[PDB]
């Protein structure tokens, strides 16, 4: 069967507020800016920022969440959109994700529709859902790609068709044009199936201008920002996320009880880490106090820094951000912070996998540290702790 | 005085170190084995999902 | 709205996004043949909005409370849209991205913000000084933004000191926790009455408080709240 | 906002910079000399 | 002296007892995981004699 | 180029000023009647670019590179010409002026060249890592080129007049001899390969060669013949 394109999306009382977290993998992530099934979500940054490679990362930790991918590639060289199918193959992801190609040499009437075709997959998912490891799955996470040439390509079929520009030279409905495009993506209510199709929009700014047109108007449709600093991303921290002004207004009920019981002394030290880099100048003039917060906050975003294609699972998410924010890595000196978690990681996948089923088990329950998965963990780390 | 309990205390902390290192040696031990067992164990199970999905 | 105002029901309006109104406008006068206007908005603009709003009016026979909400195009407030909705106000609210930015959620802008209501007679004495002092605080602040921002905070004199550091201490206490907000949010939310807010800045306008760290200002309800938490911190 | 009334701004801050660019080794040029002065005069406090 | 020999040399076997620990935990962690590549090695092949069954 | 291509052979293509042929587009697109946009530029910028510069890949039977020289507009990197080439662009070279007037003919600007292919995953850990580290040192060099224009070396500390000095002694190294200037120069020409490229530089970032002055190193190959050339 085939799917009508550009169509209405389902409405407001056909939904129901996202309660289903989505594991995306990245620390920053999946612990500052929460992302529920069913939500739109921006990422946005400054050209080669990463935003591509946390969508791909998103779409590989889905392998077995009866996850749906949805990767749109509009006005994409040919040679990145290979690179991205090479990639899915490698990591056997490729197995349940849908690639849609609108290439830059692509004609303009391309990159127009394939975003709504997109949608279609997406909306058909929904609905009627589709077999997946056995199991009859509704809900698919669709990645847009980069919207900003979806405007150029639409502003030139405007242009062709000689009707009158608006601001930045964009026809006047390319606001309505992305608004029934993203609208679409939704949590459905029991009643309509309870499907959810998470969206991902990325968008490419100028000079990190996020008062650009079309920027400001996918921040205002989309529920969540992701904002990917270029300055922060030539510093080395690869996942670079704007800690201070990224905010997800949903998704925050929609996250593990764990995760989000582990994230919020986190973001809060984080926070303290932002207020006090402007005292960072200062050598010798800061208390105890004010120290140890520098130190706890250059450690917090050092964890952060995740290497490229190493999805974590949300088990070791929350593991690892026990581990930093009880105090148990005040010792580690800031530059092994990394190495010291992939050791720690693949001492849990080897010494306790047994703890790590247990979190994984117990996430769901309101308190995160349950005296045994909390025992439990202590054990582990400071055994780890010895053996380092 | 103090040199003599000085002197005593030195060789019970040194015992103790000794003592210290016993089990410290010792939880590597089975720290070591048990690692490697599941380290097996997460090949074996990974190879048999090899194998299904193969068929 | 109008048929339970006319019977002398009070009434809440809550209109919302009225852009996205004038923006469809714009797009069906693009596809009617029309000619753009300014920035491809519909030459009937100002006539849509004077018969959208002209309806939205308290009367003798019933009263309509109405708030209403405006998406301005990207941070541009000279767009034709929000221009043409400044003048058919009693009360402005200005929302800035930077102050949005500076992890202050209410982002009011405090400037740019203005009612008609604002008047002695009828809010009272006491809080329209209030109020103006306020605004004349932040107002020298936004005078020396140019020079804090490149000389520094030393250069100025001592009163100027004292008045940035109030005018800091005023945006930063600006913050209010909201019930709606704990999705996201930890913060539990704050009602703070018009009372308790004209005597928190009243007292803080005084000099009380000025010891205190402005941290402490945010994320706060009256200057009680303030107080205790500065004594918790000791 | 009028791509003129910017480009005085422009001319204006790069000036400022131009100024403290002068200050900055001024200043610096006078750091040493009073170093200087400081080491010359160590022996005289030091020997009483 | 004696009180700082004491407070070395309680640190200096600890020290070389936490060494041993990591070195023996390092010699099973790194002969476990060339088991486990070898395994993952041979659950391909047998992987790829099922597809030429299936052939 | 393509009929070399379809040779399997693989092919450079110089481009001169892109930017000019960005321009011819809008002015075609202006003459022939259609809508200017956001620049007043054509309306088919991404379509008429993407039709060129996508056929300048990579495939099984050859391969094509292009290295194509760019023009920007006043100085605006967020002019809709400038961004769009860099959407296309995979590598950057910022030749600059200063670096030309002192006689290094290779004037590549180290901190403005940069490239998307330098990463771990395709040229090497080892290569990801010593580029990271001249580009550190280099932007330590021009952090602290204001010091020492205010005050001197001498206030420079310990342990970081040793990376002024690395950085000049680096960047007096990164001069090569080129094949085509060799009757110019009266010097032959050296290929430095990119594995011996990499031992090179981190053999000279470890402390290999510090001992050796400034010079030895202009006009250069790999680290074995400066090495050669300060022995004799
Ligand atoms: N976590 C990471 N670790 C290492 N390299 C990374 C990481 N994230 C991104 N990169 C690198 O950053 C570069 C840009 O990645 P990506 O393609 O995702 O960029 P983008 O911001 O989405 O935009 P564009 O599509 O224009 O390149 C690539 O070379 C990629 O390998
Ligand atoms: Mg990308």
């Amino acid at each position: 069967k085939t799917r009508p394109i550009e169509r209405i999306a389902p409405g407001v009382i056909t939904r129901k507020s996202v309660d289903t977290p989505v594991q995306t993998g990245i620390i920053a992530i999946d612990a500052l800016i929460p992302i529920g099934r069913g939500q739109r979500e921006l990422i946005i940054g400054d050209r080669q920022t990463g935003k591509t490679a946390v969508a791909i990362d998103t779409i590989l930790n889905q392998k077995g969440q009866g996850m749906v991918c949805i990767y749109v590639a509009i006005g994409q060289r040919r040679a990145q959109v290979a690179q991205v199918v090479g990639t899915l193959e490698r990591f056997g992801a490729m197995e349940y994700t849908i690639v849609v190609s609108a290439t830059a040499s692509e004609s303009a009437a391309l990159q127009y529709i394939a975003p709504y075709a997109g949608c279609a997959m997406g909306e058909e998912i929904m609905e009627n859902g589709v077999m997946l490891n056995g199991q009859l799955v509704k809900d698919a996470l669709i990645v847009y790609d980069d919207l900003s040439k979806h405007a150029v390509a639409y502003r030139q079929v405007s242009l062709l068709l000689r009707r009158p520009p608006g601001r930045e030279a964009y026809p006047g409905d390319v606001f309505y044009l992305h608004s029934r495009l993203l609208e679409r993506a939704a949590r459905l209510n029991e009643e309509y199936g309870g499907g959810s199709l998470t969206a991902l929009p990325v968008i490419e700014t100028q000079a990190n201008d996020v008062s650009a047109y079309i920027p400001t108007n996918v921040i205002s449709i989309t529920d969540g920002q992701i904002y990917l600093e270029s300055d922060l991303f030539n510093a080395g921290q690869r996942p670079a996320l704007n800690v201070g002004i990224s905010v997800s207004r949903v998704g925050g009920a929609a996250q593990t009880r764990a995760m989000r019981a582990v994230a919020g002394k986190l973001k809060g030290e984080l926070a303290q880490f932002r207020d006090l880099a402007a005292f960072a100048q200062f050598a010798s003039d800061l208390d105890a106090t004010t120290k140890a917060q520098i130190e706890r906050g250059q450690r917090l975003q050092e964890l952060l820094k995740q290497p490229q294609y190493q999805p974590l699972p949300v088990e070791d998410q929350v593991a690892v951000l026990y581990a930093a924010t009880n105090n148990y890595l005040d010792d580690v000196p800031v530059p092994l912070i990394t190495k010291w978690r992939d050791d720690f990681l693949a001492f849990l996948r080897t010494a306790h996998p047994e703890v790590r089923k247990l979190i994984y088990d117990n996430r769901l329950d309101r308190k995160f540290p349950t005296p045994e998965v909390k025992e439990a963990l202590e054990a582990a780390i400071k055994e780890f702790k010895a053996t380092s | 005085e103090q040199l003599a309990n000085a002197r005593r205390d030195y060789e019970a902390e040194i015992a103790r170190a000794r003592q210290e290192a016993a089990k410290i040696v010792a939880q590597a031990q089975e720290r070591a084995k048990q690692q490697e067992a599941e380290i097996i164990a997460q090949a074996r199970r990974e190879a048999e999902r090899l194998k299904e999905e193969a068929r | 709205a109008e048929y339970f105002r006319d019977e002398g029901r009070d009434i809440l309006l809550f209109i919302d996004n009225i852009f996205r109104f004038v923006q469809a406008g714009s797009e069906v006068s693009s596809l009617l043949g029309r000619m753009p206007s300014q920035v491809g908005y519909q030459p009937t603009l100002g006539t849509e909005m004077g018969e959208l709003q002209e309806r939205i009016t308290s009367t003798k026979r019933g009263s309509i409370t109405s708030m209403q909400a405006v998406y301005v195009p990207a941070d541009d407030y000279t767009d034709p849209a929000p221009a043409t909705v400044f003048s058919h106000l009693d009360a402005t609210i200005s929302l800035e991205r930077s102050i949005a930015e500076r992890a202050i959620f209410p982002a009011v802008d405090p400037l740019a913000s203005t009612s008609r209501i604002l008047d002695p007679n009828i809010v009272g004495e006491e809080h329209y000084r209030v109020a103006q002092e306020v605004k004349r605080v932040l107002q020298r602040y936004k005078d020396l933004k140019d020079i804090i921002a490149i000389l520094g905070m030393e250069e100025l004199s001592d009163e100027d000191k004292l008045t940035v550091q109030r005018a800091r201490k005023i945006e930063l206490f600006f913050s209010q926790p909201f019930t709606v907000a704990q999705q996201f949010t930890g913060r539990p939310g704050k009602y703070v009455p018009v009372k308790k807010t004209v005597e928190s800045f009243a007292r803080l306008l005084n000099g009380e408080g000025d010891h205190i760290p402005e941290s402490f200002f945010y994320m706060q309800g009256d200057f009680d709240d303030v107080l205790a938490a500065y004594e918790a911190s000791q | 906002p009028s791509s003129r009334e910017i480009k005085r701004r422009i001319r204006s801050v790069k000036n400022v910079a131009q100024i403290t660019r002068a200050m900055e080794m001024v200043s610096a040029s006078k750091m040493r000399r009073a170093q200087r002065n400081v080491l010359a005069t160590r022996p005289y406090a030091d020997r009483m």
